[PDB]
């Protein structure tokens, strides 16, 4: 599994943000606001294949979630989809990006703003978010956002929709790996 | 679902299906409420999960 794949919890369906470690610990990113609440997270629909169970979570105020891997089989590759990630950095305005999510896929587009605060209501304020002209939709959630080999973000939400065009707002990936203590591998 | 709050500029992007009126599933409660708002209350709820 990686980057972009569909995780599925007892409500819903998120996408694998990346995957990451601290020392021999497999761990995976994904939004926050799939992790609230969530305990395990499985790879199939069926729920048959279980992946682990969420270690941490950060929503609202910030949109990261880290689950902690307790399939001992699945392969856990540090990639996005077939691309290699081999380090984080810190988004840009004018930065080329891609997103990849379980259900559009991979879309690409640029950094339209740092530090957007984005109200989701009743109290969901997130702040400090990447900005996007990338488009997304429902199943995208914590999806990666990336540029190269390298990680920048989490797909938290926007408006719009793949079809008319949207933008959308990523949670920086540094902030989660300084967090937990984990790095991209 | 009540779409009172709605609409609302952002919408997170978790899969959890509901079926419209309109026969098209919705992605998420968010999703589906802007678009009542934006079809100005026409649309409405057929039943949960996919269409």
């Amino acid at each position: 599994i990686s980057g972009g794949d569909a995780i599925y919890s007892s409500t819903g369906r998120c996408s694998l943000g990346f995957n990451v470690r601290s020392g021999s610990t497999y761990y995976f990113l994904t939004a926050g606001h799939c992790t609230d609440g969530a305990t395990t997270w499985w790879a199939n629909s069926a729920r048959t294949t279980v992946l682990g169970t969420t270690s941490g979570s950060s929503f609202p105020n910030n949109d990261y979630g880290i689950v902690r891997y307790t399939n001992t089989t699945i392969p856990k590759d540090g990639t996005v989809g077939g691309q290699d990630i081999t380090s984080a950095a810190n988004a840009t305005v004018g930065m080329a990006v891609t997103r990849r999510g379980s259900t559009t896929g991979t879309h690409s587009g640029s950094v339209t703003a740092l530090n957007a605060t984005v109200n989701y209501g009743g109290g969901d304020v997130v702040y400090g978010m990447i900005r996007t002209n990338v488009c997304a939709e429902p199943g995208d959630s914590g999806g990666p956002l990336y540029s190269g080999t390298r990680a920048i973000g989490l797909t938290s939400g926007g408006s719009g929709n793949c079809s008319s065009g949207g933008t959308t707002f990523f949670q920086p990936v540094t902030e989660a790996l300084s967090a937990y203590g984990v790095s991209v591998y | 679902v009540d779409c009172s709050e709605y609409p609302k500029p952002a919408c997170t992007y978790e899969y959890r299906p509901l079926c419209g009126s309109d026969n098209k599933t919705y992605g998420n409660k968010c999703n589906f409420c802007n678009a009542v708002v934006e079809s100005n209350g026409t649309l409405t709820l057929s039943h949960f999960g996919k269409c």
